[PDB]
RNA sequence: AUGUGGACCCGCCCCUUGGGGUGUGUCCAAAGGGCUUUGCCCGCUUCCGGAUGGGCCCGCGUCCCAUCAGCUAGUUGGUGGGGUAAUGGCCCACCAAGGCGACGACGGGUAGCCGGUCUGAGAGGAUGGCCGGCCACAGGGGCACUGAGACACGGGCCCCACUCCUACGGGAGGCAGCAGUUAGGAAUCUUCCGCAAUGGGCGCAAGCCUGACGGAGCGACGCCGCUUGGAGGAAGAAGCCCUUCGGGGUGUAAACUCCUGAACCCGGGACGAAACCCCCGACGAGGGGACUGACGGUACCGGGGUAAUAGCGCCGGCCAACUCCGUGCCAGCAGCCGCGGUAAUACGGAGGGCGCGAGCGUUACCCGGAUUCACUGGGCGUAAAGGGCGUGUAGGCGGCCUGGGGCGUCCCAUGUGA
């Protein structure tokens, strides 16, 4: 399934935070402020000049890297979205943002991508009023994601959402903290949200 | 004789049933002479059954058949009700 | 002898701008003029007169030409870069109001004759016909 | 060539040669060893590449590649074709499969398993 | 409709029959060169008037005999054996080609 | 190590004996108007060819001749007969002839 | 017997290919069974329409080899018959000598065709497997019967081959139906459940059969969804790697601490079913009532509830990923270029890294890149390519003006393109 093991090293392997960690990928380093390098014994090692393709393979690892997902599913977007007209590129990760766990992920029910999954995989989320136990599970505009009765408690649950207190959420979203509901309000134009990954070169990496 | 019968669709465990005209001698399935409507045994949709009950008699005038579970629908249709 | 007249003009004005010059004559014909009444309507040359030469009725056609550029190569741009006959006497190409071409994306132009006369790419999807696609001028 | 000509003659399609014949067109082809020899190489290469020449199903008997360090075919051995070349070996165009029939996968192998027909060892107990 | 085609005559040695010999324009269909074909048929002719070069025309019809599918509809100018001539050339020349 | 419906077939001979001495009939008797109608017996021959357009138009009830077929017998038969007698003969009992 | 009507001969009328009608002559029909019977129902009979399903014929389209160039005696047309639902040289007589072919006849080779499918910017190229339409076949051939319809998979006759039973004194059989066996093969499944649903046949109706069908079964064969967990966690253990012995790497990875907790346990439990049928109204309409689930107590619902499979390929360049050792043109890798000769990022192992993930690789085949058959979209002085040179056949191509025709060509409209 899913990927599982050292994530803090890829945190490094594209030279660049990316919060794949709760706390820690977030704290003081994704093991990077100590170690901002490669990893592998060739890590202290001046670089090659990457060439036109390494630099879109990479620059696509990291944004697959970033929503943790498998080269299965994530392709199939690219082309679901390549399928559609206007740009493409924002039309992407507009369906890579729709996703459950990533819904998660941003309401602060949990702090990383990765345990937001184990909550939709274990039942305790909401959607409308619906048990969706489904990470895969697409949203659109005024869908509201709470959490369910049987759940709506656990140690966990109050401590992420009280931390998202002193926080903010997207303009495409909106948190009723005291509450445990949700809304996905619009899909989030490139704008919307800024991040590490020029799209243009994932675009160009699957023109062959 | 030609009849007008159901035609399973959709998938399985997942009936879609379309009302059909076509002679007795053709697969289920097969070509029929011309689709006037559907209907869902699972209640699954606000439109789990239409009928085009101006062309749904026709063949009847022209002397149809429909089947003995084919009907139940057509009359509980409201296309038997002779009325005055 | 001839076995295309038109792509003849074309060619015999394709021959005279790159060398540069004013004018270079034509045989007459009825279905020439029609043709270079386009090309005047729409600029893309002076005009002509039935010119006379030796008794043979020709077609004296007046050349235009950018300003003269400076540098290596004064010689000034050229007001009909390329032109070349596509439906020809050994393959007629005829299309449809639905198949017409496209020069340039509308920066050049068509000419096609059809059961409505001579037209231009523009023209033809107005009045809505179609015929044969005679040649591209830009 | 006029346009005429075309309406005549016609544009020829290329076709392609098969490079694997002996395979009649199946990804594989069951057969049967006969002489298991090591043969000088070509080019500015050398050695004793190991090879087989096998009779097949179909009537057919070609040289066939033996991959890999050490195997254990002999004369009246069976095995499995593969197809592709090897270069070096001019005229032996036929790879054979490891681990299957009589032909037992490369012990001691470690790194690229799935050809050589090794399975996974055990590591620590 | 019953399909109608304009041929001319070449042959009328059979009691009863005629050979009309037919033709087509239209572009090909890769090439979009505007090119002739031709198709011989055996055009029914009962009170036998018609004879050879007659510009005629043929409708489609019921059975006749095997091969024999065409009634002859009408004249359309005959006195016309230039046609006659190149077809009979070609047949003619057909004696220069052989593998012999 | 069968099914019961190989009936049909041992009925199926039944229905084939029966309209094959049915038709062995029609042949032998279309011949005797044929053979008189070609030897003047305009009498005699026009009560066989009544006879035979009986016969014919009788087989219509069942499986043996049926369609056209009756038709075209007739339309060559008291056809065929009419032309014969036309050579001599005289007509005598149009008993199956609108003359 | 009856003829409403139908059938055919002739004349006549209209139309006009045997369509409709007329007159006259002759020929042609039937079936009863059950009753809440004395009135309905279930059927019978001939006809003219409806509908559906066909048959036949025609135009255009439909691969490779001209290193197959000439083919044909029922052959082509005729007359007249036979034949069929009916046209036809389909069949048979006789008459005439025709019919076909470089616009590729005849011949050999390959192939079931289409909707579609795959690829491709496109045009094209490749393909016809599941599903749907058509065709053809039912051990190899021939044949006819019955019938509305078959020349009939589970119908019949005959020949052939093969196989089986036998008290051998003689007979039987046709899986390309569903499963299964066997051989062939690189390789493709249960000798399963159920007629509950849908469809089909028979019947007044209950009801009956239904390996059609609805399902279940086996195979990562495919696509899709899902899991082997999550947070915290060291200036970052041990072990294993390198190392200039200072140190660097695996590495938050583990451990460890909390959190949830797929599976499993218990209870509950389906939608899929409604009609036919029955009562009322006349069995019409309507209303009401009742019956039936194979899948299976399965999906799903509650709650209890355990941290729980990771493998494969690659890291010389194309092409993403580097070091040590071993090896020493040996053993070996290899799509191409090429690697190995005692310092190998290319062999073999290790450490580490890149790429994927219940998959990862390989082989084979189709399109792509190949614009490398070039219609879109190429060439021939020297790179492959101008015939040794003329004459000329067919063929392709063709000058200025004007008119008829409007084939090509173009517009609109409509049908068809399920
Ligand atoms: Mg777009
Ligand atoms: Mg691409
Ligand atoms: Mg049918
Ligand atoms: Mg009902
Ligand atoms: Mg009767
Ligand atoms: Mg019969
Ligand atoms: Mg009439
Ligand atoms: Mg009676
Ligand atoms: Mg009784
Ligand atoms: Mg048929
Ligand atoms: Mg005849
Ligand atoms: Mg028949
Ligand atoms: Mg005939
Ligand atoms: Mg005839
Ligand atoms: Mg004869
Ligand atoms: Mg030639
Ligand atoms: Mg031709
Ligand atoms: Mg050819
Ligand atoms: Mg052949
Ligand atoms: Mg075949
Ligand atoms: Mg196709
Ligand atoms: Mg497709
Ligand atoms: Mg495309
Ligand atoms: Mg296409
Ligand atoms: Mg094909
Ligand atoms: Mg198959
Ligand atoms: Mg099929
Ligand atoms: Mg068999
Ligand atoms: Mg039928
Ligand atoms: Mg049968
Ligand atoms: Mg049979
Ligand atoms: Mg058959
Ligand atoms: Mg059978
Ligand atoms: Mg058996
Ligand atoms: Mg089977
Ligand atoms: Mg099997
Ligand atoms: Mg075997
Ligand atoms: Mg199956
Ligand atoms: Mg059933
Ligand atoms: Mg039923
Ligand atoms: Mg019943
Ligand atoms: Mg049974
Ligand atoms: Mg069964
Ligand atoms: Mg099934
Ligand atoms: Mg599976
Ligand atoms: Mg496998
Ligand atoms: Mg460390
Ligand atoms: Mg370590
Ligand atoms: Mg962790
Ligand atoms: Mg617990
Ligand atoms: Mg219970
Ligand atoms: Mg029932
Ligand atoms: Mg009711
Ligand atoms: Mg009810
Ligand atoms: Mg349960
Ligand atoms: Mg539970
Ligand atoms: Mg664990
Ligand atoms: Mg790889
Ligand atoms: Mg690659
Ligand atoms: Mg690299
Ligand atoms: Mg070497
Ligand atoms: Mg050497
Ligand atoms: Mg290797
Ligand atoms: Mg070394
Ligand atoms: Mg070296
Ligand atoms: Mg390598
Ligand atoms: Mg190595
Ligand atoms: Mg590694
Ligand atoms: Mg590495
Ligand atoms: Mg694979
Ligand atoms: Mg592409
Ligand atoms: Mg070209
Ligand atoms: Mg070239
Ligand atoms: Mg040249
Ligand atoms: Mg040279
Ligand atoms: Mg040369
Ligand atoms: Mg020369
Ligand atoms: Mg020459
Ligand atoms: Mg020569
Ligand atoms: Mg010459
Ligand atoms: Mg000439
Ligand atoms: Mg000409
Ligand atoms: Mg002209
Ligand atoms: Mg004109
Ligand atoms: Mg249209
Ligand atoms: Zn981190």
């Amino acid at each position: 399934g899913r990927y599982i093991g050292p994530v803090c090293r890829l945190c490094r392997r594209e030279g660049v935070k990316l919060y794949l960690k709760g706390e820690r990928c977030y704290s003081p380093k994704c093991a990077m402020e100590r170690r901002p390098y490669p990893p592998g014994q060739h890590g202290q090692k001046r670089a090659r000049r990457p060439s036109d393709y390494a630099v879109r393979l990479r620059e696509k690892q990291k944004l697959r890297r970033i929503y943790g997902i498998s080269e299965r599913q994530f392709r199939n977007l690219f082309e679901e979205a390549s399928k559609k007209k206007g740009v493409t590129g924002s039309v992407f990760l507009g369906l890579l943002e729709s996703r459950l766990d990533n819904v998660v992920y941003r309401l602060g029910f949990a702090v990383s991508r990765r345990q937001a999954r184990q909550l939709v995989r274990h039942g305790h989320i909401t959607v409308n009023g619906r048990r969706v136990d489904l990470p895969s599970y697409r949203v659109r505009p005024g869908d509201e994601i709470a959490v369910a009765e049987k759940s709506r408690n656990l140690e966990l649950i109050r401590q992420n959402l009280e931390a998202m207190k002193g926080r903010k959420v997207g303009p495409w979203l909106s948190l009723d903290v005291e509450g445990m509901k949700g809304k996905f309000l619009r899909l989030p134009d490139r704008e919307d949200l800024a991040l590490p990954v020029n799209e243009q070169l994932v675009i160009e990496f699957y023109s062959r | 004789m030609v009849k007008i019968r159901l035609a399973r669709f959709g998938s399985k465990h997942n009936p879609h049933y379309r009302i059909v005209v076509t002679d007795a001698r053709r697969k289920r399935d097969g070509k029929y002479i011309e689709k006037i409507g559907y209907y869902d045994p699972r209640k699954t949709t606000p439109d789990w059954l239409k009928v085009d009950v101006e062309r749904a008699r026709y063949w009847l005038s022209v002397g149809a058949q429909p089947t003995d579970t084919a009907r139940r629908l057509l009359r509980q249709a409201g296309v038997f009700r002779q009325e005055a | 002898m001839l076995t295309d007249p038109i792509a003849d003009m074309l060619t015999r004005i394709r021959n005279a701008t790159r060398v540069y010059k004013e004018s270079t004559d034509v045989p007459a014909s009825r279905f020439k003029e029609e043709i270079l009444r386009i090309l005047a309507r729409e600029g893309f040359i002076k005009g002509y007169e039935r010119v006379d030469v030796d008794g043979k009725p020709y077609l004296r056609v007046y050349l235009k030409y950018g300003p003269r550029r400076q540098g290596p190569d004064p010689r000034p741009e050229q007001v009909i870069h390329h032109i070349r006959r596509i439906s020809k006497p050994g393959r007629r190409v005829y299309v449809g109001v639905k198949e017409i071409p496209r020069v340039r994306r509308g920066l050049g132009i068509a000419i096609l004759s059809t059961s409505k006369g001579v037209l231009t790419d523009r023209e033809a999807r107005k009045l809505g016909v179609g015929g044969e696609l005679i040649c591209e001028v830009w | 060539p006029t346009i005429n000509q075309l309406v005549r003659k016609g544009r020829e399609k290329v076709r392609k040669k098969s490079k694997v014949p002996a395979l009649k067109g199946a990804p594989f082809r069951r057969g049967v060893c006969t002489v298991v020899r090591t043969v000088t190489p070509k080019k500015p290469n050398s050695a004793l590449r190991k090879v087989a020449k096998v009779r097949l199903t179909s009537g057919y008997e070609v040289t066939a590649y033996i991959p890999g360090e050490g195997h254990n075919l002999q004369e009246h051995s069976v095995v499995l074709i593969r197809g592709g070349r090897v270069k070096d070996l001019p005229g032996v165009r036929y790879h054979i499969v490891r681990g299957v029939y009589d032909a037992a996968g490369v012990k001691d192998r470690k790194k690229s398993r799935s050809k050589y027909g090794t399975k996974k060892p055990k590591e620590a107990a | 409709p019953k399909k109608v085609l304009t041929g001319v005559v070449v042959s009328d040695k059979m009691q009863k029959t005629v050979t009309v010999l037919v033709e087509r324009q239209f572009p090909h269909p890769l090439y979009g060169k505007v090119i002739k074909r031709s198709k011989k048929y055996l055009a029914h002719d009962p009170e036998e008037k018609y004879k050879l070069g007659d510009v005629v025309e043929i409708i489609e019809s019921r059975p006749i005999s095997k091969r024999k599918r065409f009634r002859v509809l009408r004249l359309v100018e005959s006195g016309r054996m230039d046609l006659v001539e190149k077809y009979l050339i070609r047949r003619q020349n057909y004696e220069s080609l052989s593998k012999r | 190590r069968n099914l019961s419906a190989l009936k049909r077939h041992r009925q199926s001979l039944k229905r084939r004996l029966r309209n094959k001495a049915k038709k062995s009939a029609i042949k032998t008797l279309s011949k005797k108007a044929i053979q008189l109608a070609q030897e003047g017996k305009a009498e005699e021959a026009l009560k066989i060819m009544r006879k035979a357009e009986s016969l014919i138009d009788k087989a219509a009830k069942g499986s043996t001749l049926h369609k056209n077929a009756a038709a075209r017998r007739k339309s060559r038969l008291m056809r065929k007969v009419r032309q014969l007698l036309e050579a001599a003969g005289a007509p005598l009992i149009g008993g199956g002839l609108s003359a």
